[PDB]
């Protein structure tokens, strides 16, 4: 149960 | 919808003390299945961007120092600054990112507290130069004073004036920590050549009572 | 090291059109979310939106009811923000920040002051503060200019103590107002010069004003 308002699968973590 | 309040709106710490600022949200920021508070705290240091300081209402970034901490849960938080610093001067935001629209508080500006310095007051009258442009321009000076709450008002002939004055203030002196203030008083030249006294009455918590400069036109 | 480089400050009249940039190094472009924050003096920040350049994903704040639009060029690695019909009210300076998924921004920009006025480019007109027990105080009021800055020094800069140099204020008839002063010893009034000066350069005004006792 993830709440994240811009998720997005493919985002490289800086 | 989620709005986003900040108080006090200015706080005075002085140096080696601790800062304590109140962040409210109106509706709560807090997910039960992560246990994980939505909000963030920045800090926008004077000429400068805000930076990042605080998320999920406790984690610094890094770099942070440890006296900076963020605590509180649900609608209610506060950062804490335990020993400050004359570069934790600075206007502090938080943010609550759980739901959308991203919301910010309105800030709190953290400044040094010292004591109390009364303001030397100067009264300038219009130039001759400017008369000849059709309007006069009279200035009141209050210069290195603490704290920055102070009443200036304006005379003419024991007449008070209003709607026709506008204040600037300086930021805290880097090396006393004062403000310094101007009032400006703008009238047409008919208006200035129809009355003789100009004053401008200055109350301030240094000074035992206001105090008045004025002078004669001519 | 993350860098967001914005476009520099602009000047313009209500009903036209702008758009300023954000390019962005040191990071994957494409694959983390790009967007504005607009600062208004009398309240706090205002999230504008943010966009995933990968693959358009734009996200709008709606109480910007579509009145500006965001996009961002993944070749150039740069964000941008539009306006077709610029207001008044649209006068703020203008943060591009980055976020992950979260919607926390870890990383802002210098800032992009944008002016909207239909006032007209005017250089200062310079009026001593001239002075009448131990402290004297002189100054130079600096009236009836636009666009912002003007910038004030005394005696070409040798003069720095005691200097105190207001923010300018926007008066009614929407040209800007300040005035720079200086505290000196009374007795210095007769004996050493005082003259500051007034640079406006957007209108390549330069002036060098005495102040005397009067």
């Amino acid at each position: 149960k993830v709440h994240a308002l811009f998720y997005k699968l493919d985002i490289v973590p800086i | 919808d989620i709005v986003m309040t900040q108080s006090p709106d200015s706080l005075a710490v002085s140096l080696g003390e601790r800062a304590t600022i109140n962040c409210k949200s109106s509706q709560s920021v807090f997910h039960s299945s992560n246990n994980k508070n939505y909000l963030a705290w920045y800090q926008q240091k004077p000429g400068q961007s805000p930076k990042l300081l605080i998320h999920w209402a406790s984690a610094r970034e890094s770099g942070v120092p440890e006296r900076i901490s963020g605590s509180g849960s649900g609608t209610d938080f506060t950062l804490t600054i335990s020993s400050l610093q004359a570069e934790d001067v600075a206007v502090y935001y938080c943010q609550q990112y759980y739901s959308t629209p991203l919301t910010f508080g309105g800030g709190t500006k953290v400044e040094i507290k010292r004591t109390v310095a009364a303001p030397s007051v100067f009264i300038f009258p219009p130039s001759d130069e400017q008369l000849k442009s059709g309007t006069a321009s009279v200035v009141c000076l209050l210069n290195n004073f603490y704290p920055r709450e102070a009443k200036v008002q304006w005379k003419v002939d024991n007449a008070l004036q209003s709607g026709n004055s506008q204040e600037s203030v300086t930021e805290q002196d880097s090396k006393d920590s004062t403000y310094s203030l101007s009032s400006t008083l703008t009238l047409s030249k008919a208006d200035y050549e129809k009355h003789k006294v100009y004053a401008c009455e200055v109350t301030h918590q240094g000074l035992s009572s206001p105090v008045t400069k004025s002078f004669n036109r001519g | 090291e993350v860098q967001l480089v914005q476009s520099g400050a602009e000047v313009k009249k209500p009903g036209e059109s702008l758009r300023i940039s954000c390019k962005g190094s040191g990071y994957n472009f494409t694959n983390y979310w790009i967007g504005w924050v607009r600062q208004v003096p009398g309240k706090g920040p205002e999230w504008m939106g943010l966009i995933y350049p990968s693959d358009s994903d734009t996200r709008y704040n709606p109480s910007l009811q579509g009145h500006v639009t965001i996009s961002a060029d993944k070749s150039l690695t740069t964000a941008y923000l539009r306006w077709s019909s610029l207001r008044a009210s649209d006068s703020a300076t203008y943060y591009c920040v980055t976020s992950g998924i979260y919607g926390y921004l870890d990383y802002w920009g210098r800032g992009t002051q944008v002016i909207v006025s239909s006032a007209s480019t005017k250089g200062p007109s310079v009026f001593p503060l001239a002075p009448s027990g131990g402290t004297a105080a002189l100054g130079c009021l600096v009236k009836d200019y636009f666009p912002e800055p003007v910038t004030v020094s005394w005696n070409s800069g040798a003069l720095t103590s005691g200097v105190h140099t207001f923010p300018a204020v926007l008066q009614s008839s929407g040209l800007y107002s300040l005035s720079s002063v200086v505290t000196v010893p009374s007795s210095s009034l007769g004996t050493q010069t005082y003259i500051c000066n007034v640079n406006h350069k957007p209108s390549n005004t330069k002036v060098d004003k005495r102040v005397e006792p009067k």
